[PDB]
Protein backbone atom coordinates (compact mmCIF):
# COMPACT_ATOMS: atom_id res chain seq x y z
CA UNK A 1 0.00 0.00 0.00
CA UNK A 2 1.00 3.67 -0.08
CA UNK A 3 3.11 5.84 2.25
CA UNK A 4 4.15 9.40 1.32
CA UNK A 5 7.52 11.11 1.88
CA UNK A 6 8.20 14.88 1.85
CA UNK A 7 11.12 17.16 0.92
CA UNK A 8 12.21 20.79 0.56
CA UNK A 9 12.01 21.42 4.29
CA UNK A 10 14.43 24.19 5.20
CA UNK A 11 14.94 27.73 6.50
CA UNK A 12 14.02 30.79 4.44
CA UNK A 13 13.90 34.56 4.96
CA UNK A 14 10.70 36.53 4.37
CA UNK A 15 10.10 37.02 0.66
CA UNK A 16 11.93 33.85 -0.37
CA UNK A 17 10.42 30.70 -1.85
CA UNK A 18 10.46 26.92 -1.38
CA UNK A 19 9.52 23.72 -3.19
CA UNK A 20 8.01 20.96 -1.08
CA UNK A 21 7.83 17.66 -2.94
CA UNK A 22 5.73 14.68 -1.93
CA UNK A 23 6.53 11.22 -3.29
CA UNK A 24 4.00 8.39 -3.08
CA UNK A 25 4.84 4.71 -3.56
CA UNK A 26 3.65 1.13 -3.24
CA UNK A 27 0.73 0.77 -5.66
CA UNK A 28 -1.02 -2.54 -6.33
CA UNK A 29 -4.42 -2.81 -8.06
CA UNK A 30 -4.73 0.88 -7.23
CA UNK A 31 -3.29 3.79 -9.22
CA UNK A 32 -1.65 7.06 -8.19
CA UNK A 33 -4.18 8.39 -10.69
CA UNK A 34 -6.93 7.23 -8.30
CA UNK A 35 -5.64 9.41 -5.46
CA UNK A 36 -6.21 13.14 -4.99
CA UNK A 37 -3.37 14.69 -3.00
CA UNK A 38 -3.20 17.71 -0.69
CA UNK A 39 -0.79 19.63 1.55
CA UNK A 40 -1.60 20.23 5.22
CA UNK A 41 0.42 22.54 7.47
CA UNK A 42 0.45 22.33 11.27
CA UNK A 43 1.56 25.23 13.46
CA UNK A 44 2.38 24.64 17.16
CA UNK A 45 -0.89 23.64 18.83
CA UNK A 46 -3.00 25.07 16.01
CA UNK A 47 -5.59 23.32 13.79
CA UNK A 48 -4.26 21.02 11.08
CA UNK A 49 -5.38 23.36 8.30
CA UNK A 50 -5.23 22.42 4.62
CA UNK A 51 -3.18 24.65 2.34
CA UNK A 52 -3.87 23.32 -1.14
CA UNK A 53 -5.12 20.25 -2.98
CA UNK A 54 -4.72 18.76 -6.43
CA UNK A 55 -6.30 16.00 -8.50
CA UNK A 56 -3.71 14.53 -10.90
CA UNK A 57 -6.28 12.61 -12.97
CA UNK A 58 -8.17 15.76 -13.96
CA UNK A 59 -5.45 18.32 -13.24
CA UNK A 60 -8.01 20.27 -11.20
CA UNK A 61 -6.47 22.76 -8.77
CA UNK A 62 -8.22 23.69 -5.52
CA UNK A 63 -6.54 26.16 -3.14
CA UNK A 64 -7.44 27.55 0.29
CA UNK A 65 -8.53 31.15 0.82
CA UNK A 66 -5.37 31.83 2.83
CA UNK A 67 -2.73 30.64 0.35
CA UNK A 68 -4.23 31.79 -2.96
CA UNK A 69 -1.86 33.77 -5.18
CA UNK A 70 1.41 32.62 -3.65
CA UNK A 71 1.18 28.82 -3.77
CA UNK A 72 1.27 26.71 -6.94
CA UNK A 73 0.74 22.94 -7.18
CA UNK A 74 1.28 20.32 -9.89
CA UNK A 75 2.67 16.80 -10.35
CA UNK A 76 4.28 14.13 -12.52
CA UNK A 77 1.58 11.56 -13.37
CA UNK A 78 4.08 9.02 -14.71
CA UNK A 79 6.45 9.38 -11.75
CA UNK A 80 3.63 9.39 -9.17
CA UNK A 81 5.15 12.39 -7.35
CA UNK A 82 3.56 15.78 -6.62
CA UNK A 83 5.21 19.21 -6.39
CA UNK A 84 4.04 22.20 -4.33
CA UNK A 85 6.04 25.39 -4.80
CA UNK A 86 5.28 28.32 -2.50
CA UNK A 87 6.47 31.87 -3.26
CA UNK A 88 6.83 35.07 -1.20
CA UNK A 89 6.62 33.41 2.24
CA UNK A 90 5.90 35.11 5.56
CA UNK A 91 6.94 33.95 9.05
CA UNK A 92 3.28 32.97 9.48
CA UNK A 93 3.85 29.81 7.43
CA UNK A 94 6.09 28.18 10.03
CA UNK A 95 4.63 24.69 10.34
CA UNK A 96 5.08 21.00 9.66
CA UNK A 97 3.91 20.19 6.12
CA UNK A 98 2.34 16.75 5.71
CA UNK A 99 1.03 15.06 2.59
CA UNK A 100 -2.49 13.63 2.35
CA UNK A 101 -4.15 11.33 -0.18
CA UNK A 102 -7.90 10.74 -0.28
CA UNK A 103 -9.58 8.38 -2.72
CA UNK A 104 -13.08 9.19 -3.95
CA UNK A 105 -15.37 9.73 -0.95
CA UNK A 106 -12.42 9.57 1.47
CA UNK A 107 -12.48 5.77 1.83
CA UNK A 108 -8.74 5.21 1.42
CA UNK A 109 -7.22 8.07 3.44
CA UNK A 110 -3.47 8.46 3.86
CA UNK A 111 -1.16 10.89 5.63
CA UNK A 112 2.61 11.26 5.48
CA UNK A 113 5.14 12.15 8.17
CA UNK A 114 5.87 15.74 7.17
CA UNK A 115 8.71 18.23 6.76
CA UNK A 116 9.52 21.37 8.76
CA UNK A 117 9.38 24.75 7.02
CA UNK A 118 10.63 27.56 9.26
CA UNK A 119 10.56 31.09 7.84
CA UNK A 120 12.98 33.68 9.23
CA UNK A 121 12.48 37.39 9.93
CA UNK B 1 -44.48 -29.70 -5.02
CA UNK B 2 -42.72 -30.86 -1.85
CA UNK B 3 -39.33 -29.86 -3.27
CA UNK B 4 -40.57 -26.29 -3.69
CA UNK B 5 -40.90 -25.47 0.01
CA UNK B 6 -37.28 -26.30 0.94
CA UNK B 7 -35.69 -24.38 -1.92
CA UNK B 8 -37.15 -21.15 -0.56
CA UNK B 9 -35.72 -21.66 2.94
CA UNK B 10 -32.41 -22.45 1.27
CA UNK B 11 -32.38 -19.30 -0.88
CA UNK B 12 -33.77 -16.87 1.72
CA UNK B 13 -31.87 -18.56 4.52
CA UNK B 14 -28.54 -18.50 2.69
CA UNK B 15 -29.19 -14.92 1.63
CA UNK B 16 -29.77 -13.93 5.25
CA UNK B 17 -26.62 -15.87 6.15
CA UNK B 18 -24.55 -14.09 3.51
CA UNK B 19 -26.03 -10.80 4.71
CA UNK B 20 -24.97 -11.15 8.34
CA UNK B 21 -21.58 -12.64 7.44
CA UNK B 22 -20.91 -9.71 5.11
CA UNK B 23 -21.81 -6.97 7.57
CA UNK B 24 -19.91 -8.78 10.35
CA UNK B 25 -16.88 -8.72 8.07
CA UNK B 26 -17.45 -4.99 7.65
CA UNK B 27 -17.59 -4.29 11.40
CA UNK B 28 -14.64 -6.61 12.08
CA UNK B 29 -12.48 -5.26 9.24
CA UNK B 30 -13.09 -1.73 10.50
CA UNK B 31 -12.22 -2.47 14.14
CA UNK B 32 -9.16 -4.53 13.11
CA UNK B 33 -7.71 -2.29 10.40
CA UNK B 34 -6.69 1.08 11.85
CA UNK B 35 -6.10 2.66 8.43
CA UNK B 36 -9.74 2.48 7.30
CA UNK B 37 -10.89 3.86 10.66
CA UNK B 38 -11.72 7.28 9.24
CA UNK B 39 -14.78 9.34 10.20
CA UNK B 40 -16.44 8.33 6.91
CA UNK B 41 -16.29 4.68 7.99
CA UNK B 42 -18.07 5.25 11.31
CA UNK B 43 -21.18 5.81 9.23
CA UNK B 44 -20.30 2.54 7.52
CA UNK B 45 -20.09 0.95 10.96
CA UNK B 46 -23.54 2.15 12.01
CA UNK B 47 -24.83 1.09 8.60
CA UNK B 48 -23.34 -2.40 8.88
CA UNK B 49 -24.85 -2.66 12.38
CA UNK B 50 -28.36 -1.86 11.17
CA UNK B 51 -27.86 -4.23 8.24
CA UNK B 52 -26.69 -6.87 10.72
CA UNK B 53 -29.79 -6.64 12.92
CA UNK B 54 -31.84 -6.64 9.71
CA UNK B 55 -29.81 -9.55 8.41
CA UNK B 56 -30.25 -11.84 11.41
CA UNK B 57 -33.68 -10.93 12.78
CA UNK B 58 -35.92 -9.41 10.12
CA UNK B 59 -34.85 -11.77 7.34
CA UNK B 60 -35.26 -15.01 9.29
CA UNK B 61 -38.54 -14.09 10.98
CA UNK B 62 -39.99 -13.08 7.61
CA UNK B 63 -38.57 -16.31 6.18
CA UNK B 64 -40.53 -18.15 8.87
CA UNK B 65 -43.67 -16.05 8.31
CA UNK B 66 -43.63 -16.81 4.58
CA UNK B 67 -42.62 -20.47 4.77
CA UNK B 68 -45.21 -21.46 7.39
CA UNK B 69 -48.15 -19.72 5.74
CA UNK B 70 -48.94 -17.55 8.76
CA UNK B 71 -47.45 -15.80 11.79
CA UNK B 72 -47.63 -18.35 14.64
CA UNK B 73 -45.60 -16.45 17.23
CA UNK B 74 -48.41 -14.26 18.62
CA UNK B 75 -49.44 -10.57 18.69
CA UNK B 76 -46.72 -9.55 21.15
CA UNK B 77 -43.70 -10.58 19.07
CA UNK B 78 -45.55 -9.61 15.90
CA UNK B 79 -45.83 -6.02 17.12
CA UNK B 80 -42.27 -6.35 18.41
CA UNK B 81 -40.71 -7.81 15.25
CA UNK B 82 -42.45 -5.27 13.05
CA UNK B 83 -41.46 -2.33 15.25
CA UNK B 84 -37.84 -3.53 15.32
CA UNK B 85 -37.66 -4.25 11.57
CA UNK B 86 -39.24 -0.95 10.50
CA UNK B 87 -37.13 1.06 12.95
CA UNK B 88 -33.77 -0.45 11.98
CA UNK B 89 -34.59 -0.38 8.25
CA UNK B 90 -35.49 3.29 8.55
CA UNK B 91 -32.21 3.54 10.45
CA UNK B 92 -30.39 2.00 7.48
CA UNK B 93 -31.98 4.53 5.14
CA UNK B 94 -31.21 7.51 7.40
CA UNK B 95 -27.65 6.17 7.58
CA UNK B 96 -27.31 6.14 3.80
CA UNK B 97 -28.80 9.63 3.76
CA UNK B 98 -26.35 10.98 6.33
CA UNK B 99 -23.54 9.31 4.37
CA UNK B 100 -24.77 11.17 1.30
CA UNK B 101 -24.70 14.48 3.19
CA UNK B 102 -21.23 13.74 4.53
CA UNK B 103 -19.85 12.95 1.08
CA UNK B 104 -21.45 16.11 -0.32
CA UNK B 105 -19.73 18.28 2.29
CA UNK B 106 -16.46 16.40 1.79
CA UNK B 107 -16.67 17.27 -1.89
CA UNK B 108 -17.86 20.90 -1.82
CA UNK B 109 -15.68 21.87 1.14
CA UNK B 110 -12.54 19.97 0.08
CA UNK B 111 -10.09 21.07 2.80
CA UNK B 112 -12.14 22.76 5.52
CA UNK B 113 -14.90 20.25 6.30
CA UNK B 114 -12.78 17.07 6.60
CA UNK B 115 -10.72 18.76 9.32
CA UNK B 116 -13.61 20.62 11.00
CA UNK B 117 -15.73 17.45 11.15
CA UNK B 118 -14.84 15.42 14.25
CA UNK B 119 -15.73 11.93 15.50
CA UNK B 120 -18.16 13.41 18.02
CA UNK B 121 -20.15 14.86 15.13
CA UNK B 122 -20.28 11.43 13.47
CA UNK B 123 -21.59 9.77 16.63
CA UNK B 124 -24.11 12.60 16.91
CA UNK B 125 -25.47 12.15 13.39
CA UNK B 126 -25.62 8.38 13.81
CA UNK B 127 -27.54 8.70 17.07
CA UNK B 128 -29.77 11.27 15.35
CA UNK B 129 -30.51 8.79 12.56
CA UNK B 130 -31.44 5.94 14.90
CA UNK B 131 -33.46 8.19 17.20
CA UNK B 132 -35.43 9.78 14.35
CA UNK B 133 -36.12 6.38 12.78
CA UNK B 134 -37.33 5.02 16.12
CA UNK B 135 -39.55 8.03 16.85
CA UNK B 136 -41.09 7.97 13.38
CA UNK B 137 -41.90 4.27 13.38
CA UNK B 138 -42.00 2.57 16.79
CA UNK B 139 -44.65 4.52 18.75
CA UNK B 140 -47.04 4.54 15.79
CA UNK B 141 -46.61 0.79 15.29
CA UNK B 142 -47.26 -0.64 18.75
CA UNK B 143 -49.78 1.85 20.15
CA UNK B 144 -51.94 1.95 17.02
CA UNK B 145 -54.18 -0.67 18.62
CA UNK B 146 -54.40 1.05 22.00
CA UNK B 147 -55.58 4.27 20.32
CA UNK B 148 -58.01 2.61 17.91
CA UNK B 149 -59.24 0.25 20.63
CA UNK B 150 -59.06 -2.90 18.49
CA UNK B 151 -56.21 -4.94 17.02
CA UNK B 152 -57.11 -4.85 13.31
CA UNK B 153 -54.37 -7.40 12.60
CA UNK B 154 -55.68 -10.83 11.62
CA UNK B 155 -54.91 -13.80 13.89
CA UNK B 156 -52.84 -15.65 11.29
CA UNK B 157 -51.10 -12.77 9.53
CA UNK B 158 -48.76 -10.13 10.97
CA UNK B 159 -48.77 -6.70 9.31
CA UNK B 160 -48.75 -3.05 10.36
CA UNK B 161 -52.35 -2.11 11.08
CA UNK B 162 -51.89 1.54 10.16
CA UNK B 163 -51.76 0.34 6.54
CA UNK B 164 -55.56 0.31 6.51
CA UNK B 165 -55.40 4.05 7.23
CA UNK B 166 -53.84 5.75 4.20
CA UNK B 167 -53.47 9.16 5.89
CA UNK B 168 -50.65 8.01 8.19
CA UNK B 169 -49.21 5.42 5.78
CA UNK B 170 -48.31 8.06 3.18
CA UNK B 171 -46.81 10.50 5.67
CA UNK B 172 -44.64 7.84 7.29
CA UNK B 173 -43.60 6.22 4.01
CA UNK B 174 -42.45 9.49 2.39
CA UNK B 175 -40.38 10.56 5.40
CA UNK B 176 -38.73 7.15 5.19
CA UNK B 177 -38.13 6.72 1.48
CA UNK B 178 -39.55 9.35 -0.88
CA UNK B 179 -38.25 12.43 0.92
CA UNK B 180 -34.89 10.76 1.74
CA UNK B 181 -34.43 9.39 -1.80
CA UNK B 182 -35.19 12.86 -3.18
CA UNK B 183 -32.57 14.38 -0.86
CA UNK B 184 -29.92 11.71 -1.53
CA UNK B 185 -30.38 11.87 -5.30
CA UNK B 186 -30.36 15.68 -5.43
CA UNK B 187 -27.23 16.23 -3.32
CA UNK B 188 -25.51 13.34 -5.12
CA UNK B 189 -26.38 15.27 -8.28
CA UNK B 190 -24.69 18.27 -6.68
CA UNK B 191 -21.69 16.04 -5.95
CA UNK B 192 -21.35 14.69 -9.49
CA UNK B 193 -21.94 18.02 -11.22
CA UNK B 194 -19.79 20.18 -8.93
CA UNK B 195 -16.85 17.86 -8.34
CA UNK B 196 -15.54 16.79 -11.69
CA UNK B 197 -16.26 19.47 -14.33
CA UNK B 198 -16.56 13.44 -22.96
CA UNK B 199 -15.00 13.72 -19.46
CA UNK B 200 -12.13 11.20 -19.07
CA UNK B 201 -12.03 9.90 -15.48
CA UNK B 202 -13.47 12.24 -12.86
CA UNK B 203 -17.03 12.62 -14.13
CA UNK B 204 -16.87 9.08 -15.55
CA UNK B 205 -15.97 7.24 -12.33
CA UNK B 206 -18.00 9.59 -10.12
CA UNK B 207 -21.15 9.22 -12.25
CA UNK B 208 -20.56 5.46 -12.35
CA UNK B 209 -20.26 4.92 -8.60
CA UNK B 210 -23.03 7.40 -7.75
CA UNK B 211 -25.23 5.63 -10.29
CA UNK B 212 -24.53 2.23 -8.71
CA UNK B 213 -25.37 3.51 -5.22
CA UNK B 214 -28.61 5.23 -6.27
CA UNK B 215 -29.64 2.24 -8.40
CA UNK B 216 -29.15 -0.07 -5.43
CA UNK B 217 -31.17 2.07 -3.01
CA UNK B 218 -33.97 2.48 -5.54
CA UNK B 219 -34.17 -1.06 -6.97
CA UNK B 220 -34.39 -2.37 -3.40
CA UNK B 221 -36.46 0.16 -1.43
CA UNK B 222 -38.82 1.45 -4.13
CA UNK B 223 -40.93 -1.63 -5.07
CA UNK B 224 -42.27 -2.10 -1.52
CA UNK B 225 -42.63 1.64 -0.95
CA UNK B 226 -44.78 1.95 -4.06
CA UNK B 227 -46.72 -1.24 -3.28
CA UNK B 228 -47.45 0.10 0.20
CA UNK B 229 -49.09 3.00 -1.64
CA UNK B 230 -50.93 0.64 -4.01
CA UNK B 231 -52.44 -1.46 -1.21
CA UNK B 232 -53.54 1.61 0.76
CA UNK B 233 -56.31 2.25 -1.78
CA UNK B 234 -57.42 -1.34 -2.41
CA UNK B 235 -57.07 -4.42 -0.21
CA UNK B 236 -57.30 -7.25 -2.78
CA UNK B 237 -55.11 -5.38 -5.27
CA UNK B 238 -51.76 -7.03 -4.53
CA UNK B 239 -50.95 -10.78 -4.57
CA UNK B 240 -49.15 -12.06 -1.46
CA UNK B 241 -46.34 -13.43 -3.62
CA UNK B 242 -45.53 -10.05 -5.15
CA UNK B 243 -45.87 -8.47 -1.71
CA UNK B 244 -43.40 -10.98 -0.26
CA UNK B 245 -40.97 -10.14 -3.07
CA UNK B 246 -41.30 -6.43 -2.27
CA UNK B 247 -40.41 -7.18 1.35
CA UNK B 248 -37.40 -9.31 0.40
CA UNK B 249 -36.21 -6.74 -2.14
CA UNK B 250 -36.24 -4.32 0.75
CA UNK B 251 -34.19 -6.76 2.81
CA UNK B 252 -31.46 -7.32 0.21
CA UNK B 253 -30.41 -3.67 0.37
CA UNK B 254 -28.99 -4.52 3.79
CA UNK B 255 -27.17 -7.33 2.00
CA UNK B 256 -25.72 -5.19 -0.77
CA UNK B 257 -24.62 -2.26 1.41
CA UNK B 258 -21.10 -3.66 2.01
CA UNK B 259 -20.68 -3.69 -1.78
CA UNK B 260 -21.72 -0.12 -2.57
CA UNK B 261 -19.95 1.56 0.32
CA UNK B 262 -17.22 -0.70 1.72
CA UNK B 263 -15.98 -3.08 -0.99
CA UNK B 264 -16.43 -0.35 -3.62
CA UNK B 265 -13.31 1.01 -1.95
CA UNK B 266 -10.13 -0.82 -2.97
CA UNK B 267 -8.64 -1.56 0.46
CA UNK B 268 -11.75 -2.90 2.21
CA UNK B 269 -11.92 -6.05 0.07
CA UNK B 270 -8.23 -6.78 0.64
CA UNK B 271 -8.90 -6.47 4.38
CA UNK B 272 -11.90 -8.79 3.94
CA UNK B 273 -10.11 -11.68 2.24
CA UNK B 274 -7.82 -12.49 5.20
CA UNK B 275 -10.86 -13.49 7.26
CA UNK B 276 -11.22 -16.45 4.90
CA UNK B 277 -7.80 -17.94 5.61
C1 LIG C 1 -39.61 -2.68 4.15
N1 LIG C 1 -39.61 -3.44 5.47
C2 LIG C 1 -40.96 -3.52 5.97
C3 LIG C 1 -39.09 -4.79 5.30
C4 LIG C 1 -38.77 -2.74 6.39
C5 LIG C 1 -39.02 -1.28 6.59
C6 LIG C 1 -39.23 -0.04 6.82
C7 LIG C 1 -39.60 1.44 7.13
O1 LIG C 1 -38.76 2.46 6.56
C8 LIG C 1 -38.39 2.40 5.25
N2 LIG C 1 -39.12 1.73 4.25
O2 LIG C 1 -38.45 1.90 3.06
C9 LIG C 1 -37.47 2.92 3.26
C10 LIG C 1 -37.26 3.01 4.70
Amino acid sequence: QVQLQESGGGLVQAGDSLRLSCAASGFDFDNFDDYAIGWFRQAPGQEREGVSCIDPSDGSTIYADSAKGRFTISSDNAENTVYLQMNSLKPEDTAVYVCSAWTLFHSDEYWGQGTQVTVSS
Amino acid sequence: KTFEVVFIVLVAGSLSLVTIIGNILVMVSIKVNRHLQTVNNYFLFSLACADLIIGVFSMNLYTLYTVIGYWPLGPVVCDLWLALDYVVSNASVMNLLIISFDRYFCVTKPLTYPVKRTTKMAGMMIAAAWVLSFILWAPAILFWQFIVGVRTVEDGECYIQFFSNAAVTFGTAIAAFYLPVIIMTVLYWHISRASKSPPPSREKKVTRTILAILLAFIITWAPYNVMVLINTFCAPCIPNTVWTIGYWLCYINSTINPACYALCNATFKKTFKHLLM
